[PDB]
């Protein structure tokens, strides 16, 4: 019963070569996009400091 | 054929390589070049393990039986696994 | 040689793991590989100096455009003694908002470093002034470096 | 912007599929 | 070689023998999706309760992506090892002899298609195991702690 | 049965081969032909069992060696008493011990050195000693400087008596081997006899002089007009005036009413404020209760006449399903084999050594020592370096016996037979046991630095962040404060303060005991320990269970014990003997310590030591951040290794300036280690050669030809050398910086 | 050569738990070894790989893994017992090979018929520089 929705569901995912150059365009595709769509409430890096620096010494140099 | 054993007519055909030879490598064969007329033999160097014990005895002028590295193998090294 | 490496015949009935770390250290090597010849040995040295200089070619094109396009050599023109050097814009996703904080120095709009390889004053003695200079130098030495 | 593009792509999946050539290579049994 | 309770007994030899790596008697595709789910359904626990995300609301989304990445990475290594030990007419390098000595045949799993079936039931699986106890976490949610 | 037989004059006291040197090897006495022959000679000098072949002869030789070691001690003790009476400020210490600095020895004012008596209190100048023998002449009521003047001329009285009975009992009357492996008869006396009539009589010397004496100090007298020893036990009107039921002679003990007695002997528990040491009560009902226990142990084993056991007779009946016949024969082999008592006994010894070291800081017995901070640490870490030392010890004969005298013909047994039959189980479940703890507690020491030089702080590891709480430590700590409530009622408060409940005992504005908390480091800290002991197990283990044949060389055993390799073949073969595996055991173990000291001194310095205000304020004297700065390898040397470094780099033109020279050169010799530990011989033997050619071409080539230390003592004098530079080094340093602030 | 093999049979094993220094993979896929002698009484022996146990009467048989752990053990019953014994080499194809005395008589004494596989009539001072013989595949031992 559940053998043949297993085995149709995931049919196309068996010859394995296919599968290595489905698994890796898709990993990063999806790396990409998440990275480059990345919210910034969740990441303090896709925000900048927003704050005044400190000078370094001598000066500023 | 991994290591490669070579001996030298400074063999005075004491035989101690032989008697301290782990597997059963060499061994002596009829010369005419000493007192004892024999001489070494590597006909078995396949399992030459390559532990220089045997050219660790020889106790001649500088050596008589040279053990030269080479490749390695599967019985050239010990492995049991 | 059925097997890497393709240089040591020796090598290759190694079905100890060695095999692979002395695949490494040899290939380079000239004189231990197997059927090689002087003129072999000759024309071997020619393409490795050639992909040497390609390497450091496209070694200096991007120092040049990384600093035109993140550095402040335009704005460190203005005051070589105030404004200190910076060498690339961060971007570390393991970072804690403090850490932005105390990378963004220097008069920039993010986190970033300051560049210590001395290259602003290089490129500042022989008279360089703006980002469209290093632009150019860095298409011409990113040419050079593929020819 | 554009690192958020390349440095992940230089650091994870282009390092991962030389890591994944490289094997495959070394693997070889003609 | 020696034979201990541990490594000899009726219970532990039936149990490793009923779980999916070792029952020839079924299709390798399909203990490769079984002991994918089940691993899948492992693993979203600590990577969603102590990532770096923990403190957001957002938190179960990406644990839940991040079992699947890990999944999908851990499915490429699988098909690698595969295509690098398994050759592809070849015969098979499986266990064809039980305690008794019943000669077995070949165990399709370990050949190279049968490796491929078996990686890519287990990828499916993993996938389908995150993405049902992400549902069993966040919608049905109330006899846990989490 | 057992009799008194003994030999005669086997060998005469002739000088005739003290001028012919190593007259016991065969080989060695034959001449030096090189140079290595002189290394060779100390090097198997004390190698009894390769001398002979029957245990007779060795073991008179260990019999008249371990006087040889007694006449050292005893020497030792006599110059330490003599220096306390002759060149000491005894007296002056035990006026007032609240802030007079411990000084007992003295530089000859010479070079410049002058510097070095430092300034010390009490119109007193020499070099400051942390040794801690004052709180015990204080306990014993030493008290005068003609006792310490006796019991040095009666110690070199019996360093030379035992030296005497050395002499004699080889030479003259050498006993036989029916006397030595009658081991029933030994383990009944030492028992009975030696522990248990020990502790009996210091008790009496505790109760007779000690306790009346220290009384009267506690409560403030000069010593001078405190009244001698003898005059408290001729006249008894004394101790009648300190003790009621002191006036009762012996009727309340032999008629059963011990209760009488309740106040000498008593069970208190705690510290005492007067001094913060232990109530000497206490210590005297403890010493006396282990003297009855020892006499009552005593009496197991049959040795001449009908009563008790047999120590044959109480192995072989344990014989369990698992392992089979159980312990039948062992008895054989550890009465036929030396090195296997030794491993046993130094195993033993170093385990009691080490759980001295703890028992001491947390229960300071002596008076007047938990407030000289510097003595207390010392101290420490000095029974801790000797543990560890006797531990590699035991492990490395236990490999010696597994090689030599070990064989399944004769000295047979199955038990041991199991064991090594699955030796890979043991190793390899040890090994990954190592790797699990060596990640789950190192890694979390780089993930915390990590996350803090990130500016994440509130994903660390600590109380403030992610939280890992060592809740069995304070349970056990809970449990221990709150049993004197219930369990042991007999007791006053908890068996000691560190226990995490009561006050705090502080004396002359400094604190000696309070109770300590554990925190999230205290967890780190306990898995870094159990991490290092567990590879230094793993290391020692498998080289004595592999002493004899590896699954890499076959026959092994037959190369003997000590080899330096077996060749380059079969891919290299470096380093595969026992004692190259306790070669490497030993830096392992002194990291260890070295970790458990670094550990223990912060601790102390953070949550204990310190100073008290007037109106009770405590101030430790780091300030307490260990709960918040132990947590990075960074904070390490920032809170604790730099700045804890000042007192021994500032050091210099004050009393204190040896510490800082040192410091110095036990970090050059441990560099220079590595200049043995790294090279190999080969270059050493060309360069040799080149010399000695220069040389030849001068006619100095000398007969002694120079040779390159062979392999196995070039990694020896490495192994030493880098132990020494940094055993140094810590020593330096903890001396300065407690000595200095403290 | 009137040396002929003894083509080794399937005679019993020697009385031992069985433990952890038996075969492995290695002696399943590619080869391992089987020492073969006869006894003269039941006694006991350290086994290479680990503790001891005891022979039988008549003719022995043992496997083992390599080659040199099979010699040791040999060496060993020949100075401590005295008795003669062989050791064949087996390959998963079923092939059964003789491979240590070769003749019968110990390698350690001189016995006609071995060829001289392996020898250079010259001092090792003669050998020459790798310059000499270098692009080549010769070596200065060969
Ligand atoms: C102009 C620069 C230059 C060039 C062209 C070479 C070229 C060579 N060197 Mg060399 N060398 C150089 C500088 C240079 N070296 C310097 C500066 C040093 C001192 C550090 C050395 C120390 C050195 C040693 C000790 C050896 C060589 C060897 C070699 C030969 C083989 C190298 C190989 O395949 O290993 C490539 C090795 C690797 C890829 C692994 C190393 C990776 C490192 C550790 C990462 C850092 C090759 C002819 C070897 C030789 O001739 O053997 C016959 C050899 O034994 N070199
Ligand atoms: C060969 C020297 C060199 C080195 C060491 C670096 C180093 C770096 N580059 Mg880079 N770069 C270089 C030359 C170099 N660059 C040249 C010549 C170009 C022009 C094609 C670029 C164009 C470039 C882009 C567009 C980006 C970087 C970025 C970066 C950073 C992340 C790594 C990365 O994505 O690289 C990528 C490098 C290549 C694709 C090589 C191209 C040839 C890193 C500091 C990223 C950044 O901004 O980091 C903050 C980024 O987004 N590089
Ligand atoms: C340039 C390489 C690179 C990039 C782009 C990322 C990218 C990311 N990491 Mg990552 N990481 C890397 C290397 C990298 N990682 C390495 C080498 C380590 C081991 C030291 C880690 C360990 C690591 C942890 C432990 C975590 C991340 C997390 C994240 C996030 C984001 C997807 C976080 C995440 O997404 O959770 C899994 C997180 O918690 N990283
Ligand atoms: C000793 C093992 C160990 C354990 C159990 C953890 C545990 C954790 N790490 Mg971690 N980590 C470790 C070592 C470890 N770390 C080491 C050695 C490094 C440096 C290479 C890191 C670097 C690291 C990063 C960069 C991050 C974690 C994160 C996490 C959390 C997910 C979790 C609490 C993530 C986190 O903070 O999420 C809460 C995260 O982003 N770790
Ligand atoms: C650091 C370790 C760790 C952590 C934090 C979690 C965390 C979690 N696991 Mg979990 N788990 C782990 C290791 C871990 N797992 C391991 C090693 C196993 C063995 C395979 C499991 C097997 C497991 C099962 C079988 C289930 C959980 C479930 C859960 C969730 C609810 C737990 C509860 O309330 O009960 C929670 C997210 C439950 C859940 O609904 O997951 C979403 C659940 O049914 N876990
Ligand atoms: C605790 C110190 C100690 C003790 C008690 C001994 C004890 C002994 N050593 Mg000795 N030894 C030691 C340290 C020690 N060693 C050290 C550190 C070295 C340098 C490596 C040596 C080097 C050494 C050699 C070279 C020899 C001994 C020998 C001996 C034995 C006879 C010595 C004798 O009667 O002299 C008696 C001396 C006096 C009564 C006074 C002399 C002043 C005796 C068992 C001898 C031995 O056992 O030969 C079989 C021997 O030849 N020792
Ligand atoms: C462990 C034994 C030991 C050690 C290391 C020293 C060490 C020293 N003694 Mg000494 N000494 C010792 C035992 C010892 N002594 C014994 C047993 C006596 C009694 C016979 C003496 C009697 C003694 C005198 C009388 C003097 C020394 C002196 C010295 C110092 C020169 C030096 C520090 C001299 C010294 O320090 O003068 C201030 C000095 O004059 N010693
Ligand atoms: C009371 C305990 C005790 C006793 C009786 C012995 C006795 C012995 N040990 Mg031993 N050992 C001990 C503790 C002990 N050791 C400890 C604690 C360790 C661990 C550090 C060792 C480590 C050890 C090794 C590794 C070896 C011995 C060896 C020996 C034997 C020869 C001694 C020798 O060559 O030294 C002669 C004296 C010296 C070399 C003087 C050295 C002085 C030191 C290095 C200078 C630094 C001190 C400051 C001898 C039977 C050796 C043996 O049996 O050889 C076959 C051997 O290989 N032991
Ligand atoms: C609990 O051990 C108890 C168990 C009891 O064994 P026996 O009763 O056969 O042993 C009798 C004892 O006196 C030891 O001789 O010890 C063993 O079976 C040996 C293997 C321990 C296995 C430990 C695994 C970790
Ligand atoms: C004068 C002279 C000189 C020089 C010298 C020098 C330069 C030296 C150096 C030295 C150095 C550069 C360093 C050293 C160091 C030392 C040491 C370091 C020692 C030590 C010792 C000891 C004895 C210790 C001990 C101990 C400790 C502390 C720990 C443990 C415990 C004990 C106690 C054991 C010349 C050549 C000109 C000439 C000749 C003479
Ligand atoms: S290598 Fe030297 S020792 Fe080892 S076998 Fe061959 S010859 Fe005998
Ligand atoms: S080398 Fe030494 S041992 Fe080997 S044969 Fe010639 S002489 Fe006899």
């Amino acid at each position: 019963l559940q053998s043949k929705f297993f085995n149709t569901f995931a049919a196309p995912f068996t010859k394995r070569g296919l599968l290595l150059k489905f698994l890796l365009i898709g990993g990063g595709s999806l790396v990409a996009y998440v990275s480059a769509s990345a919210s910034p409430d969740l990441l303090p890096i896709k925000k900048g400091p927003q704050l005044p620096p400190t000078p370094g010494p001598r000066g500023k140099i | 054929m991994s290591h490669s054993v070579k001996i030298y007519d400074t063999c005075i055909g004491c035989t101690q390589c032989v008697r301290a030879c782990p597997t059963d490598v060499l061994e002596m064969i009829p010369w005419d070049g000493c007192k004892a007329k024999q001489i070494a033999s590597a006909p078995r160097t396949e399992d030459c393990v390559g532990c220089k014990r045997c050219e660790s005895a020889c106790p001649t002028d500088f050596l008589s039986v040279r053990v030269y590295l080479g490749p390695e193998t599967t019985r050239s090294m010990a492995l049991s696994y | 040689e059925l097997r890497f490496p393709r240089f040591s015949q020796g090598l290759a009935q190694d079905p100890t793991t060695r095999r692979i770390w002395f695949g490494i250290a040899t290939a380079h090597d000239f004189e231990s590989h197997d059927d090689i010849t002087e003129e072999r040995l000759y024309q071997n040295i020619f393409a490795s100096h050639f992909g040497q200089l390609a390497i450091i070619f496209l070694w200096t094109s991007g120092n040049l455009f990384h600093v035109a396009w993140q550095g402040n050599f335009e704005s460190w023109i203005q005051d070589p003694l105030h404004v200190r050097p910076i060498a690339h814009a961060i971007w570390d996703p393991h970072f804690g908002q403090p850490a932005v904080e105390a990378f963004t120095r220097g008069g920039a709009a993010g986190p970033v470093n300051i560049a210590y390889s001395g290259v602003y004053q290089w490129w500042y003695t022989i008279g360089l002034r703006t980002n469209e200079d290093l632009y150019t130098g860095a298409l011409f030495l990113l040419f050079l470096s593929t020819l | 912007n554009l690192p958020s593009i390349f440095v992940p792509l230089v650091g994870l999946v282009f390092p991962a599929i030389a890591m994944t050539s490289l094997f495959l290579y070394v693997q070889k049994k003609k | 070689s020696l034979e201990t309770p541990v490594t000899s007994s009726p219970l532990v030899a039936w149990y490793l023998s009923n779980l999916p790596a070792y029952r020839t008697a079924v299709s390798p595709l399909l203990r490769g999706i079984e002991v994918g789910l089940a691993h899948g359904y492992l693993l979203v626990g600590p990577f969603a309760l102590t990532g770096p995300l923990r403190n957001t609301p957002v938190h179960g989304q990406a644990g839940t992506l991040g079992a699947i990445g890990l999944v999908s990475i851990l499915s490429v290594c699988l098909t690698m090892y595969g295509v690098a030990s398994f050759n592809e007419g070849e015969p098979s390098t499986a266990p064809v002899l039980t305690l008794t000595g019943r000669k077995k045949e070949a165990d399709k799993l370990q050949t190279a298609e049968g490796w491929s079936q078996f990686t890519g039931g287990f990828f499916f699986g993993g996938v389908s195991g995150a993405v049902w106890a992400y549902f069993l976490l966040y919608v049905l949610d109330l006899p846990y702690f989490f | 049965e057992v009799k008194i037989v003994v030999d005669r004059d086997p060998v005469k006291t002739s000088f005739e081969e003290w001028a012919r040197p190593g007259h016991f090897s065969r080989t060695l006495a034959k001449g030096p032909d090189t140079t290595t022959w002189i290394w060779n000679l100390h090097a198997d000098a004390h190698d009894f069992d390769s001398h002979t072949g029957d245990l007779e002869e060795i073991s008179r030789k260990v019999f008249s060696a371990h006087f040889g070691q007694l006449s050292i001690i005893f020497l030792w003790l006599s110059g330490m008493y003599f220096h306390g009476a002759r060149f000491s400020n005894y007296e002056a210490w035990l006026s007032d011990p609240t802030h007079i600095g411990p000084s007992a020895q003295v530089v000859w004012p010479i070079v410049g050195q002058e510097i070095l008596n430092g300034d010390v209190g009490g119109g007193f100048r020499g070099i400051q000693i942390t040794s801690g023998f004052f709180q015990l002449w204080r306990a014993s009521g030493i008290t005068s400087e003609l006792q310490l003047y006796c019991t040095a001329i009666g110690a070199l009285v019996f360093a030379a008596l035992m030296l005497f009975a050395g002499w004699f009992h080889y030479h003259k009357a050498a006993p036989k081997l029916a006397w030595f492996q009658d081991v029933e008869s030994m383990l009944n006396h030492h028992l009975a006899g030696l522990l248990g009539l020990g502790s009996l009589s210091w008790a009496g010397h505790q109760i007779h002089v000690s306790l009346p004496i220290n009384q009267f100090l506690d409560a403030g007298v000069d010593p001078k007009e405190i009244p001698l020893p003898h005059e408290f036990i001729l006249n008894r009107d004394l101790l009648a005036q300190l003790y009621p039921s002191f006036a009762e002679g012996a009727t309340p003990f032999f008629t059963l009413n011990w209760s009488k007695y309740a106040e000498f002997l008593t069970f208190r528990g705690g510290l005492d404020p007067v001094t913060g040491g232990l109530w000497l009560t206490d210590i005297a009902h403890h010493h006396l209760a282990i003297a009855i226990l020892f006499l009552i142990a005593g009496h197991m084993y049959r040795t001449n006449w009908g009563i008790g056991h047999g120590l044959k007779d109480i192995l072989e009946a344990h014989k369990g399903p698992f392992t089979g016949q159980g312990h039948k024969g062992l008895y054989e082999i550890l009465t036929t084999s030396w090195h296997a008592q030794l491993s046993l006994n130094l195993a033993m010894l170093g385990s009691t050594t080490i759980v001295v070291a703890h028992h001491m800081y947390s229960m300071p017995p002596y008076p007047y020592l938990a407030t000289d901070y510097g003595t207390q640490l010392s101290l420490f870490t000095h029974h801790m370096w000797i543990g560890g030392f006797l531990i590699v010890g035991a492990a490395a004969h236990a490999a010696i016996f597994m090689v030599r005298d070990y064989d399944p013909t004769t000295r047979y047994n199955d038990l041991l037979d199991r064991v090594l039959r699955h030796r890979d189980a043991i190793i390899s479940h040890l090994n990954w046991v190592c790797i699990f703890l060596g990640f789950h507690s190192f890694g979390l020491y780089i993930h915390n630095d990590t996350m803090s030089a990130l500016g994440r702080p509130q994903d660390m590891f600590s109380d403030t962040a992610i939280q890992l709480q060592p809740i069995f430590a304070q349970w056990v700590q809970n449990i221990h404060a709150t049993a004197p409530g219930v369990t042991a009622p007999g007791a006053t408060t908890s068996t000691s303060l560190t226990w995490g409940g009561g006050e705090l005992v502080a004396v002359g504005g400094k604190v000696a005991l309070l109770p300590i908390p554990l925190g999230t480091a205290d967890f780190l800290v306990h898995h870094i320990h159990a991490f290092t002991i567990h590879v230094t197990v793993l290391i020692l283990l498998k080289g004595v269970l592999f002493a004899r044949s590896s699954r890499l060389i076959p026959d092994k055993a037959n190369l003997g014990f000590r080899f330096p390799c077996d060749g380059p073949g079969r891919g290299g073969t470096c380093q595969v003997s026992a004692w190259d595996h306790v070669f490497l055991g030993l830096f392992w173990m002194y990291n260890a310590i070295s970790v458990v000291i670094f550990h223990f001194s912060w601790k102390m310095q953070s949550d204990v030591w310190g100073t008290i205000s007037d109106q009770g304020v405590v101030t430790h004297i780091t300030g307490g951040n260990f709960a918040q700065s132990s947590i990075t390898i960074n904070g390490w040397l920032r809170d604790f290794l730099w700045a804890q470094a000042s007192q021994v780099i500032q050091s210099y033109g004050s009393s204190l300036s040896a510490y800082g020279l040192f410091f110095l050169g036990a970090h050059f010799v441990w560099a220079f280690s590595l200049m043995f530990l790294f090279s190999g011989r080969g270059y050493w033997q060309e360069l040799i050669e080149s010399i000695v050619w220069a040389h030849n071409k001068l006619k100095v080539a000398p007969a002694t030809q120079p040779r390159a230390l062979s392999i196995i003592q070039g990694r020896a004098v490495g192994v030493t050398h880098y132990l020494l530079g940094g055993i140094a080094t810590t020593w330096a340093f903890f001396l300065a910086r407690i000595i200095a602030v403290g | 050569g009137f040396v002929p093999p003894q083509l080794d049979p399937s005679t019993p094993s020697p009385i031992f738990g069985g433990s952890t220094g038996g075969l492995l993979r290695k002696a399943q896929v590619e080869e391992f070894y089987v020492i073969t002698w006869t006894s003269p009484k039941e006694q006991v022996f350290e086994m290479p790989t680990g503790g001891a146990a005891i022979m039988r009467e008549g003719p022995n048989l043992l496997k083992l893994a390599r080659k040199e752990q099979c010699l040791a053990l040999g060496n060993r019953l020949r100075s401590k017992y005295k008795i003669a014994y062989q050791f064949y080499r087996v390959f998963p194809n079923g092939e059964v090979q003789y491979l240590h005395p070769k003749d019968g008589v110990y390698p350690e004494k001189v016995n006609a018929g071995r060829q001289g596989v392996g020898q250079n009539f010259r001092s090792i001072g003669k050998n020459v520089s790798p310059i000499e013989v270098k692009f080549t595949g010769k070596n200065s031992f060969d």
